[PDB]
C-alpha cells in the first residue's frame, strides 16, 4: 500500500490477546489449508460438540528458552505443549474426543550486528527416534510427552545401556530430524526461517491434521513443532553470546466430543 | 484437467533485459520457493516441449508388484517326531524396506490392495523317494477369528474367512482388496499411544508402546499344505507380492535416509553416517 | 568368481594403495568388465572409480588409478589414495560387470593410521636413595598409541611409569621412563620394545646409564 | 510501485549472464542515446556484417582491483580492454573494421560506517597525455593499450628522462583528467557517482559514438572509462582500509566488417 501497509508489519488477534510485529517475513498457512471446524459430511461421533471459541482459541505463551552457541535445536509436541494452558486444558481432558488447528508465533529479537539461522518446522505426525539399541518403540508417555517446557535435539545419538531400569525416553538426532531422516529436507514441511539479519520471527497457521475427522487429544499428538539452528547464534565477537526464543500459541476453530468426567493422566 | 501425461509447458523465446523488476532476488525466510524459469534469468529461444510428467503420478511411482514377505511350509514324513509346518504371518508392509520406503515419502495413504502369490517348493533330503502335485491354502484371518494351532484342526474349514486354494505349478495366485481402515485413511506415521496412562491406575497397567495403534491392525496369512503327510519330505515357500492400486497419498515427507531398525522410526548406532567424504571446492 | 583380498592397513601419512582383485575362472571369461568402485561414505551417490573406456574419476581429487585399461585385461585392478590426510572409514567397496552373471561384486574394507618414532636418553647423576639414573624411552607421534614396554636383565625392573598421551596433530604420543634406583654399574642392555604392529620387528632399543661420581 | 519496484534496486540480463543490485542510484544512458544497430541510411562497407548477438553481446568481468587512502585513480579505454573477452575479442580481431556500444557496469561496496566518492565518468575519444617534455604524441601502442588491466592515475606529473630508450608511456594527472583539462569540470560527460554512503555502483549504458558509421576496433578506442576518488576511502579509524572495485562490461548491437585472415598484434 502507497498507504504504508506491508509484509513485514503484521497484527494477529485472537479472543482476548493480540501479538504485534514489525519485522516479520510474511506468515505460512500450511498446506494452504486454513483451520476449521468440523462439517457435518465429515463427522463421526454424533453428539452435541463442545465448542471453547474465545475462552481456549486466544494466545497462549510458553517458557522463554535460551539460544547459545551451543543449541542443538528445540521441539514440542501439539496439543502437548498446551495441555496445561488455561480453558483449553480443561476442555481437552473433560472430553474423550478433541480436534484442533493452531497460529503458531515464534518469537526471536536481536540486533544489525547479530547473525543466525533458526529453522522453524511444523511437522505433522512428528514420531522421534527412542534413546534404546536392545529394544524399540520404547519411548514411555511420561518423556513421549514433555508438555509446554517441551524438548532438545542432540547433535550426537548416544544408546540407553542400562538394560535393568530404562531411561525409556527419545535420542532426537539434529541432523537426522530427530527420526531417520535427512534435516536438509525437512523443508518439504511447512515452515519458516528466522534469520536474525532479516526477521524477528516465525508465523505458521496450521490446520487440524490426520487419518480421522476427530481423535483423542490425549493419546495422540497431531503436529511437531522442530526447531533448529540452520545458521550458528553469533555475536560482534563475544564467545558465548545468548538471545531468548520465546514461543507462543494459539489453538483455532477447536471442538469436542465425548464429554464425561475430568482425565487425571500419570505424567510424571 | 490436466492429465499427468500432458506435455509440460513450452520455453519462451526471452530478449535481454534493464529494468526494476527483480526475479532472481528474493527471500526464503517466508517459507516459499521462487517460482523461476531459465527465462528469467537469461536469454532463452523458443522451444516447444514434447515431455511428460505421465510415469512419475503417484499410481505410476508405485503401480509395481513388491514383495513384502516370504512365508516357510512343509510336509513331512507321518512318521517324523516334528510337527507338520504351517505358516503364520502378520499382514504388513514393513517386514521388508523398498515398498516400504516409498510408501514413506508421505505420511497418510489410501489404496485398494493387490496381492500376488508366487509359490516355489524343493526337496530337503538326500533321498530319492518322490511326491504328488500339491496344494496349497491360504487363509486370511481377520483380528478376533480362532488363529490356526495344527496344520490340520478346526479353524482351516474356512466358513466365513476368505481363503485361497492354490494348486503348485499353476499360474502365481492373485486376489483384490479394498481400502479396509478403520480410519479415512491408513496412517503411515502415528506419534502417539493406544493407551492413556492413568495417575489413580497402576503404572504396569497404562502402558503401551509409542507410535503402535490397533495391536492388531488387519489380522494374519495363515498358509498350509493340505496335502497329507509324505514318506519324502518337502520344503515350500510362499513369496507374497503387494501392490497399492487406485491410490492416493498426503503430506509428504524426507525419506528415510539410514537403516530401518524395526517397525518404528528408531534407529541404531553404527548406521548414523550415510553421507560421503567430498570437498566444498572439488568437482 | 569374486576373490578380492582387500583388507588392508592401510599406512598413513601417506600414502599406500587399495587394491582389488578378481581372478577370472576359467573356461567362460567375462566382459564387459568395467569397473566401480563405492565408498562408504555417505554415497548419495559417488565417490567413484569408474572405468568404461578412458578411467573416469568420479570427483574425489585425490585419486590415482593403476590398470592396464582404454583396452581391456580384465580387472585386477589398484587404486590409490593421496593425499595425505587421515580421509578414512567407513569403508569402501569393489564393484564389476559383465556380460554372463556378474553385475556384482563385494564390499570389502580397513585401517587408517599408522605409525610412531621412539629415541632413548639417559641422566642423571646417581645420588641415592632410591630412583631414576635415568633411561627415558620417548615415544613420539602415533595415534593408536604404541604399547611402550621398559624390560632389562634382572628383577630391577618392576618400575615403569608412564607420560599419557598429550596428543600432537592429529597423533598421540608417550614417554616411558626408568627408575631402576641406585647406585654403580653402566652397563646392562636394558631394552625399551615399542610396537603398533607396524613396520618389522618392534622397536627394540637398548642403552647404558649416567654413572657418577 | 505501491507493489513494490525501486530506482535502488536493478537486475539486468544480456546473453547467459545476469546482474542483480539493491543499491543503486538508477542507470545512466549517454547522451540519450540507447546502442542500436548500423542503419542502411548510414551505412558504408557494403558487405554483409557479422553479428555475434549472445556470443559477444554478454557481461564480461575484469580483473578486480583495490581501492585505499592512497590510489590517485583508474583508467579503461574501450574495446581494448575487452580485446581478449571470449567470442567477443575473437571476432573484434578476425575483421578488419567493428562497432560497439556498452552496458558498464562498476561494483563497490563497504559498509554504514565506510566513508568515500568515486567518480565514474565516461568519456569519448578520451585521449590522454604522455610521459615525455622533449617530444610529443609519442605514447607507444602497447602502452597506450593495457587491455583488460587498465591504466591508473597520477597525483603528481613526472616527466620522462631517459632521451636514449624512452618510456614512450603515458602521465596521466588526476586533477587534470590525464589530458590538460580541469577534472572538477568531467561531469560534462556521461557519469555516475558511487558514493559509499548512498550506492554499491555505477551503471552506464554507452552508444557507438564517432566521426564514422563504423572504424578499425584495433587501431582505434572510442570510449574511455576514468574512475577517480572525488571523496577519500576512510574507514572507522583504520589507518589503512581497503576496498575492491570491480568492473563488469557487456558489448551492445555490435556488429563487424571485411572478414579475413585473423589479427596478431604486438601487445608487448
Ligand atoms: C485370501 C487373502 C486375503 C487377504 C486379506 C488382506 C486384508 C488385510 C489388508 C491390510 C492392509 C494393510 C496395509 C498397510 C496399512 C498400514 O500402513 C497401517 N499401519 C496404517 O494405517
Amino acid at each position: 500500500e502507497a498507504c504504508g501497509y506491508s509484509d513485514r508489519v503484521l497484527q494477529l488477534t485472537l479472543g482476548n490477546s493480540t501479538i504485534t510485529t514489525q519485522e516479520a517475513a510474511n506468515s505460512v498457512v500450511a498446506y494452504g489449508r486454513w483451520p476449521e471446524y468440523l462439517r457435518d459430511s465429515e463427522a463421526n461421533p454424533v453428539d452435541q460438540p463442545t465448542e471453547p471459541d474465545v475462552a481456549a482459541c486466544r494466545f497462549y505463551t510458553l517458557d522463554t528458552v535460551s539460544w547459545t552457541k551451543e543449541s542443538r535445536g528445540w521441539w514440542w509436541k501439539l496439543p502437548d505443549a498446551l495441555r496445561d494452558m488455561g480453558l483449553f486444558g480443561q476442555n481437552m481432558y473433560y472430553h474423550y474426543l478433541g480436534r484442533s488447528g493452531y497460529t503458531v508465533h515464534v518469537q526471536c529479537n536481536a540486533s544489525k550486528f547479530h547473525q543466525g539461522a533458526l529453522g522453524v518446522f511444523a511437522v505433522p505426525e512428528m514420531c522421534l527416534a527412542g534413546d534404546s539399541n536392545t529394544t524399540t518403540m520404547h519411548t514411555s508417555y511420561q518423556n513421549a510427552n514433555p508438555g509446554e517446557k517441551g524438548g532438545t535435539f542432540t547433535g550426537t545419538f548416544t544408546p540407553d545401556n542400562n538394560q535393568t531400569s530404562p531411561a525409556r525416553r527419545f535420542c532426537p538426532v539434529d541432523y537426522l530430524l530427530g527420526n531417520g531422516t535427512l534435516l536438509g529436507n525437512a523443508f518439504v514441511f511447512p515452515h519458516q526461517i528466522i534469520n536474525l539479519r532479516t526477521n524477528n520471527c516465525a508465523t505458521l497457521v496450521l490446520p487440524y491434521v490426520n487419518s480421522l475427522s476427530i481423535d483423542s487429544m490425549v493419546k495422540h499428538n497431531n503436529w511437531g513443532i522442530a526447531i533448529l539452528p540452520l545458521a550458528p547464534l553469533n555475536f560482534a565477537s563475544e564467545s558465548s553470546p545468548e538471545i531468548p526464543i520465546t514461543l507462543t500459541i494459539a489453538p483455532m476453530c477447536c471442538e469436542f466430543n465425548g464429554l464425561r468426567n475430568i482425565t487425571l493422566p500419570r505424567l510424571q | 484437467a490436466a492429465t499427468s501425461r500432458d506435455a509440460l509447458p513450452n520455453t519462451e523465446a526471452s530478449g535481454p533485459t534493464h529494468s526494476k523488476e527483480i526475479p532472481a532476488l528474493t527471500a526464503v525466510e517466508t517459507g516459499a520457493t521462487n517460482p523461476l524459469v531459465p527465462s528469467d534469468t537469461v536469454q532463452t529461444r523458443h522451444v516447444v516441449q514434447h515431455r511428460s510428467r505421465s510415469e512419475s503420478s503417484i499410481e505410476s511411482f508405485f503401480a509395481r508388484g513388491a514383495c513384502v514377505t516370504i512365508m516357510t511350509v512343509d510336509n513331512p514324513a507321518s512318521t517324523t517326531n516334528k510337527d507338520k509346518l504351517f505358516a503364520v504371518w502378520k499382514i504388513t508392509y514393513k517386514d521388508t524396506v523398498q515398498l516400504r520406503r516409498k510408501l514413506e515419502f508421505f505420511t497418510y495413504s489410501r489404496f485398494d490392495m493387490e496381492l500376488t502369490f508366487v509359490v516355489t517348493a524343493n526337496f530337503t533330503e538326500t533321498n530319492n523317494g518322490h511326491a504328488l502335485n500339491q496344494v496349497y491354502q491360504i487363509m486370511y484371518v481377520p483380528p478376533g477369528a480362532p488363529v490356526p494351532e495344527k496344520w490340520d484342526d478346526y479353524t482351516w474349514q474356512t466358513s466365513s474367512n476368505p481363503s485361497i486354494f492354490y494348486t503348485y505349478g499353476t499360474a502365481p495366485a492373485r486376489i483384490s482388496v479394498p481400502y479396509v481402515g478403520i480410519s479415512n485413511a491408513y496412517s503411515h506415521f502415528y506419534d502417539g499411544f493406544s493407551k492413556v496412562p492413568l495417575k489413580d491406575q497402576s503404572a504396569a497397567l497404562g502402558d503401551s508402546l509409542y507410535g503402535a495403534a490397533s495391536l492388531n491392525d488387519f489380522g494374519i496369512l495363515a498358509v498350509r499344505v493340505v496335502n497329507d503327510h509324505n514318506p519324502t519330505k518337502v520344503t515350500s515357500k510362499i513369496r507374497v507380492y503387494l501392490k497399492p492400486k487406485h491410490i492416493r497419498v498426503w503430506c509428504p515427507r524426507p525419506p528415510r535416509a539410514v537403516a530401518y531398525y524395526g517397525p518404528g522410526v528408531d534407529y541404531k548406532d553404527g548406521t548414523l553416517t550415510p553421507l560421503s567424504t567430498k570437498d566444498l571446492t572439488t568437482y | 568368481v569374486v576373490q578380492a583380498p582387500t583388507q588392508v592397513p592401510g599406512f598413513l601419512g601417506d600414502s599406500v594403495t587399495l587394491p582389488c582383485y578378481l581372478q577370472v575362472p576359467n573356461m567362460e571369461v567375462t566382459h564387459v568388465s568395467q569397473l566401480t568402485w563405492a565408498r562408504h561414505g555417505e554415497s548419495g551417490s559417488m565417490a567413484v572409480f569408474h572405468q568404461t573406456q578412458g578411467p573416469s574419476y568420479s570427483e574425489s581429487k585425490r585419486l590415482e588409478f593403476v590398470a592396464a585399461r582404454l583396452g581391456a585385461e580384465l580387472r585386477d585392478a589398484s587404486l590409490r589414495m593421496f593425499g595425505l590426510r587421515v580421509e578414512d572409514e567407513g569403508s569402501y567397496t569393489c564393484l564389476f560387470v559383465t556380460f554372463p552373471q556378474g553385475s556384482r561384486s563385494v564390499d570389502i574394507w580397513l585401517r587408517v593410521l599408522a605409525k610412531p618414532q621412539n629415541t632413548a636418553e639417559v641422566q642423571k647423576v646417581q645420588l641415592t636413595g632410591e630412583p631414576v639414573p635415568m633411561a627415558r624411552c620417548v615415544s613420539t607421534g602415533g595415534r593408536p598409541p604404541a604399547q611402550i614396554t621398559w624390560h632389562s636383565d634382572l628383577g630391577g625392573m618392576p618400575q615403569t611409569s608412564q607420560v599419557p598421551g598429550f596428543l600432537s596433530g592429529t597423533v598421540t604420543v608417550t614417554s616411558l621412563w626408568i627408575l631402576v634406583p641406585s647406585s654403580q654399574v653402566d652397563g646392562k642392555q636394558v631394552t625399551c620394545k615399542v610396537e603398533h604392529e607396524s613396520f618389522e620387528k618392534p622397536q627394540l632399543l637398548t642403552v647404558s646409564l649416567t654413572v657418577y661420581y
